[PDB]
């Protein structure tokens, strides 16, 4: 319909430009970049480089490309100024078979990088192996052999060095060990799953480590189910929950890193659902704010309270759990429910993916398809 | 469709 394309794009730029008129009493921080190639991953890698004499510190990103099979992909890290700015510059690009779906580094050594790539290839690369930019085509350390289609679920083992979980669009989890100490420089290894599962009756859409449990991973689906999963059992039996999360498809799980039996769920039907894993099958609250598909979902690595959504809405949107069933006033309540504590209205297309940076309180990183990535903080008037 | 939340904006004017 052009009618409806008429109308979007008339109201993208009539409520950018709202925005930017109001981002002085919203933000204590917003940067923009425009990327060459747009991307559909974002991470924090864990370091912070303070320069002496000065009010900015270096911090580095993880990104990719997604050419579509025009033009060759890589797995980039860019290199960004926070104050204590300005610029961004790729510091590193390395040639990737196919679309970067995503990608994650090791967190117990972050220059091991695990990507899902072509047709439902993972592969790993060892970042310091490779130069700032390389002529020719992907070489990498390793390729994880076993989805039969492109995949989108892919988590480090925090607990359980080299352990991974993908999860794709051929309704298949594996999970798999990756020992780097077999790497070279000269040769690809081939590594095959330790387990797959074949619990889901759709597509995989999410998959998380539990982070104070090596054996708990979690599971969300199109076919509207979480699953916990324990990683020592049967993988031929079901697994020890199914939850009938929603009534439609789910999209990111994500278990909070402060009260372990707290999760999150983010679904199609515009909602993002809490559980306790000790009463696994009904909801503790439902977070509505969002007007369409929630698909990223992140907790806070620094404050319990305080969870992160992205939808297909446009928005990224914060949530203080402590403001749960807090009084309002009318005016206030115009804004929707009191847990939802700020919206960053500031794309302009889909948001790909998100991260909170974890070297700085109250700072996100989130992309949009535009090729436009935005380093922002709300005021500290709203969050204090 | 909300772009910014109004009580944000009120909370950091004043």
């Amino acid at each position: 319909e052009l009618n409806a394309e008429i109308d979007l794009q008339k109201t993208i730029q009539e409520e950018y430009k709202l925005w930017k008129q109001n981002v002085p009493f919203l933000y204590d921080l917003v940067i923009t970049h425009a990327l060459e190639w747009p991307s559909l991953t974002i991470q924090w890698l864990p370091d912070k480089k303070t320069i002496p004499g000065t009010d900015y510190s270096i911090q580095r990103l993880i990104l990719g490309t997604h050419t579509s099979g025009n033009d060759q992909n890589y797995l980039q890290i860019a290199s960004v100024q926070l104050p204590n700015s300005y610029t961004i510059e790729i510091s590193q690009k390395i040639p990737h078979d196919g679309d970067v779906n995503r990608a994650r580094y090791m967190p117990q050594k972050p220059e091991i990088i695990a990507t899902m790539g072509e047709g439902g290839n993972a592969y790993i690369f060892d970042t310091t192996c490779h130069d700032a930019l390389t002529t020719g085509e992907a070489l990498p350390q390793a390729v994880l052999k076993g989805h039969t289609a492109e995949g989108f679920g892919l988590c480090w083992n925090p607990n359980l060095p080299g352990n991974l979980a993908t999860g794709a669009e051929d309704q298949v989890i594996c999970l798999w060990d990756v020992q780097t100490q077999s790497f070279t420089s000269s040769e690809t290894k081939v590594i095959s799953p330790i387990a797959k599962y074949h619990r889901h009756t759709d597509i995989v859409n999410d998959v998380q480590f539990h982070p104070q449990h090596e054996a708990l991973l979690a599971s969300v689906s199109d076919d509207c189910t979480l699953q916990i999963h324990d990683t020592r059992l049967n993988p031929e039996e079901e697994a020890p929950k199914v939850i009938q999360a929603h009534s439609k498809a789910i999209n990111a799980v994500a278990i909070n890193p402060f009260n372990d039996y707290l999760l999150a769920t983010a679904s199609a039907d515009k909602t993002v659902a809490l559980w306790d894993l000790r009463n696994p099958y009904q909801r503790l609250h439902t977070l509505e704010g969002h007007e369409d598909e929630v698909y990223g979902l992140e907790w806070s690595p620094h404050d319990e309270p305080i969870l992160a959504s992205s939808s297909t809405d446009r928005r990224v949107c914060i949530w203080d759990l402590e403001k749960i069933g807090e009084e309002q006033t009318p005016e206030d309540a115009e804004d929707g429910s009191p847990e939802l504590l700020f919206m960053h209205g500031g794309h302009t297309n889909r948001i790909s993916e998100f991260s909170w940076c974890p070297n700085e309180r109250w700072v996100v990183g989130s992309l949009a398809d535009d090729n436009i990535l935005q380093i922002w903080s709300p005021s500290r008037v709203i969050w204090g | 469709n909300r772009v910014f939340l109004r009580r944000n904006v009120r909370a950091v004017k004043m």
